[PDB]
């Protein structure tokens, strides 16, 4: 308690600083930031953060003082209000809430590992709620701090134009040898077996899970003609 | 609670033991330092005396006990009953193994270097414990307000220190060690006693006068004045029916033993009263450091609960000192557990990595790794 | 404002430094120039101590502060220390960065060529100064009146400057050089206190010395006289009650230091009174240029605020010199600021482009830039 907000503030800077991904006014040299304040790098943009009220707001600690009191009292709801002692978090009672709050944020983390999750992002139209409207900016930045369009880049691969391997497939059926329903199943050899029976270097493509991924248009052309010259 | 080695709180001293389960407030389990022989001969065989008796074992029944004290400031006079002492504590009520958790102690200042590593070996060699450190006593109490900028006074049973610790620590003298405090005062009232006939001869009825004395007994303002009262009787002569069967009027014995901590005199010493010794504190420290300590004094342990121990603090500190700054002693309320609520924090700070011991460091630096490194 | 660059003011001393924001009048921001250690230990994790303390961060805490002083005239024993003086002005108070405005400072007479180099090799190449230039203390008292012939006597806490800049500078020798200010009196006093008993040793309470001068302390208009007035208790016992708590009857101890300006010889020197060194630098100009000179003085620097300052010159300067024009002193009531009124103006001149430097320019004519081409 005796380390208020500025002597706090000196506790991370020193501490950090020179680990990387983080900065302020002292290393970068930037106005924008405070003597008081630093400058904290998100996987989006930058932020800074003031002080006041830090302690107390952030503390959490609730000992078993305050707690105490209302349960002992005469009431069938203010006993009430503290339900059937250990739902699903029992363990050991007395002990600061800063660190309670922690397994709170724990419990959460270590049961989203172990299984099969699925995926759903939204983004919004306006902030006036109309249909029809579209703010360039703010949807703009929306896509640009939530990082998508980097998977794109990323989560496919990374060039100019793209294709996929389920609908590439149900469009170019006839026009290659053994990718029929006769299919073995195993995808990494329906691949090779699509390319191998044309005489293709190997380095020339590059496959992954999905997403087919040809380097430049003139090699589409590449493609055509190789076909054209193997049979008339 | 489960995840994390998760470490414990304790605090030792030379009277009375400190100690709870983990990342707790205050502690959970205070148990007597004490640890005697059945002189007698135990019935030896409705079972095998031993065990000295201990914890609320041997307090609930000292009659047979000849209780035997193990630590006198500085001096262990045997190390083989405190193995015996601490392997009670983590088990029979925390139910937790030290072999685990890490462990946090304190340290008397001044103490032997010999001492500090003998313990640490009971630890590392025996009970496995690859991180514990050992804190100093006061600059617990500090951490736990809202400044950096206070003069702190703690002390209970083992000896006062006088340490003015608020910007940093260690620098000519200023801090005090003085053999005073809580056995002193046990061991002083038997002595005065005797006076009116009442002598309470063996050490078990000596922890009753310390029993007795929170209870009732109140420290002097003015003995000069409060001596001509004595005349009444309604201020002096108090009640207190022994458990056992006998009223002792503590009149004028109350506010006379507590006499003697402003009159060291009266104990064969040249130390003056802990109001000079303030001054012994202040005056060394630099010139532009003074108006603003008399404006902040932290006064720890629970022996400062004594009626009329802070009000008088203002009569004699006023007198020969600077006389234009605040005046302000800063003696919490429940300054006891004072320690143990710094205590828990140490035990949880990051930046206590630092400053704490791990397994090899003890082996690569030898025994002296902890002091030798450390302050 | 917002348009235009916009440069800022300031004026860096010995002992107090001058800035403010851009195009105002007077200093905004005086924070004095101290930096120590904690000789002590911080509470070293109730903060990484570092820091020495400064600003009126430092000067409302000094107690646990060995006041470390960096600039001694002309030798600076450390300049990392400097590096995050300028890093608080700057951006603390001002809000502003040196790196989008020009910048404007003082020059202290005869300082080592090597200095004027370092300083601009800290703003040019990390702080980014495309443009900056260092104007001399006491010409800029001048340019702020309306006459373009008068002497002028510009010091504080640095060093003495007779500089009789009034048509024009640098002839002969004229000007002179003497460290003999505002730190130089500060030092002396705690010495002379010895004698009565007082002795304010360490460096902290050195400075409230200088706190306590500037409020009650004056000058000697003449020590014979004022000396057989010792007999009476009325002028000369002045109240002070320490702040601490401790009566400080300054009474001959008042008028005793500043004798010292007048006598040099009270500190191993065999310079002569400022009045002798007043004919120093006139005799050394042509004959047709004293009648105006005397006709007006200027006299800059916070130090020439103590009572009895300004009659003195009269009774000495018309002794031992023509005596046949008129004698006048021009002592500005606020002379202290003189310097910054001045700054205010260069930093805002046109012409000053004739004169400043140029970012390339220090790399053409290499660091020498500076003082190889002006003067
Ligand atoms: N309510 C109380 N009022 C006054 N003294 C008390 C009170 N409770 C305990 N004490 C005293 O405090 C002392 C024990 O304090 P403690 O902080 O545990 O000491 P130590 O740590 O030096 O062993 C004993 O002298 C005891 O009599
Ligand atoms: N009101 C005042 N009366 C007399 N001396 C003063 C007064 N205010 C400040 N001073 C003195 O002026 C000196 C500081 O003047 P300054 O012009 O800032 O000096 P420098 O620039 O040489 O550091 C200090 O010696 C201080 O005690
Ligand atoms: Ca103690
Ligand atoms: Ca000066």
């Amino acid at each position: 308690a005796k380390s208020t907000d500025q002597t706090f503030l000196d506790s991370i800077c020193k501490q950090f600083e020179k680990n990387p991904h983080l900065q302020s006014y002292v290393v970068s040299k930037d106005r924008s930031i405070g003597d008081t304040c630093f400058r904290l790098k998100h996987y989006a943009g930058d932020v800074t953060y003031d002080v006041r009220g830090f302690l107390d707001k952030n503390k959490d600690t609730l000992f078993g003082d305050l707690i105490s009191s209302m349960q002992s009292s005469s009431d069938p709801l203010v006993q009430g209000l503290f339900p059937p002692t250990r739902p699903e978090d029992s363990k050991k009672r007395p002990e600061t809430a800063g660190s309670q709050f922690r397994n709170a944020m724990n419990a959460l983390i270590t049961t989203l590992l172990a299984c099969s999750p699925h995926y759903v992002r939204c983004i919004k139209s306006n902030d006036n709620k109309q249909a029809g409207v579209i703010d360039e900016d703010r949807v703009r930045h929306q896509v640009r701090y939530l990082g998508l369009l980097e998977n794109v880049r990323v989560r496919r691969a990374g060039f100019a134009g793209r294709i996929e391997y389920t609908r590439f497939y149900n469009r170019y059926k006839m026009l290659c040898k053994k990718t029929w329903p006769s299919f073995n199943g195993t995808a990494k050899q329906a691949t090779e077996l699509i390319l191998q029976q044309h005489n293709i270097d190997k380095e020339e493509i590059r496959m992954g899970k999905t997403k087919v991924f040809i380097r430049n248009p003139t090699t589409l052309f590449y493609f055509e003609e190789k076909r054209e010259l193997e049979m008339p | 609670d489960e995840d994390e080695t998760t470490a414990l709180v304790c605090d030792n001293g030379s009277g009375l033991v400190k100690a709870g389960f983990a990342g707790d407030d205050a502690p959970r389990a205070v148990f007597p330092s004490i640890v005697g022989r059945p002189r007698h001969q135990g019935v030896m065989v409705g079972m095998g005396q031993k065990d000295s008796y201990v914890g609320d074992e041997a307090q609930s029944k000292r009659g047979i006990l000849t209780l035997k004290y193990p630590i006198e400031h500085g001096i262990i006079t045997n190390w083989d009953d405190m193995e015996k002492i601490w392997h009670h504590t983590f088990y029979n009520e925390l139910r937790v193994a030290p072999e685990e958790h890490p462990t946090l102690l304190t340290e008397a200042p001044l103490n032997p270097k010999a001492n500090r590593e003998k313990m640490t070996q009971i630890m590392f060699e025996t009970f496995n414990v690859p991180a514990m450190y050992v804190a100093i006593q006061a600059v617990l109490s500090l951490y736990a307000s809202g400044r950096t900028t206070g003069i702190v006074l703690d002390s209970g049973d083992g000896v006062t220190h006088n340490v003015p610790i608020y910007e940093g620590y260690a620098l000519p003298h200023a801090i005090m060690r003085l053999d005073l405090a809580g056995r002193d005062l046990t061991d002083y009232l038997m002595k005065i006693l005797t006076e009116r006939g009442y002598s309470f001869v063996t050490t078990a009825e000596r922890e009753i006068v310390r029993d007795i004395k929170e209870k009732l007994c109140y420290v002097a303002l003015d003995f000069e004045n409060e001596m001509a009262t004595a005349a009444s009787s309604s201020s002096l002569e108090k009640s207190y029916e022994l458990p056992d069967g006998q009223v002792i009027t503590i009149g004028n014995e109350r506010f006379r033993c507590p006499e003697t901590l402003f009159q060291p005199s009266f104990i064969g010493m040249e130390s003056a009263g802990i109001h000079e010794t303030t001054y012994n504190s202040i005056m060394k420290c630099d010139i532009d450091i003074r108006k603003d300590l008399y404006a902040n004094n932290v006064m720890s342990g629970g022996t400062t609960m004594y009626p009329g121990i802070a009000d008088r603090m203002q009569k004699e500190i006023t007198a020969l000192a600077p006389s234009t700054m605040k005046i302000k002693i800063i003696a919490p309320p429940e300054r006891k557990y004072s320690v143990w609520i710094g205590g828990s924090i140490l035990a949880s700070l990051s930046t206590f990595q630092q400053m704490w011991i791990t397994k090899q460091e003890y082996d690569e630096a030898g025994p002296s790794i902890v002091h030798r490194k450390c302050f």
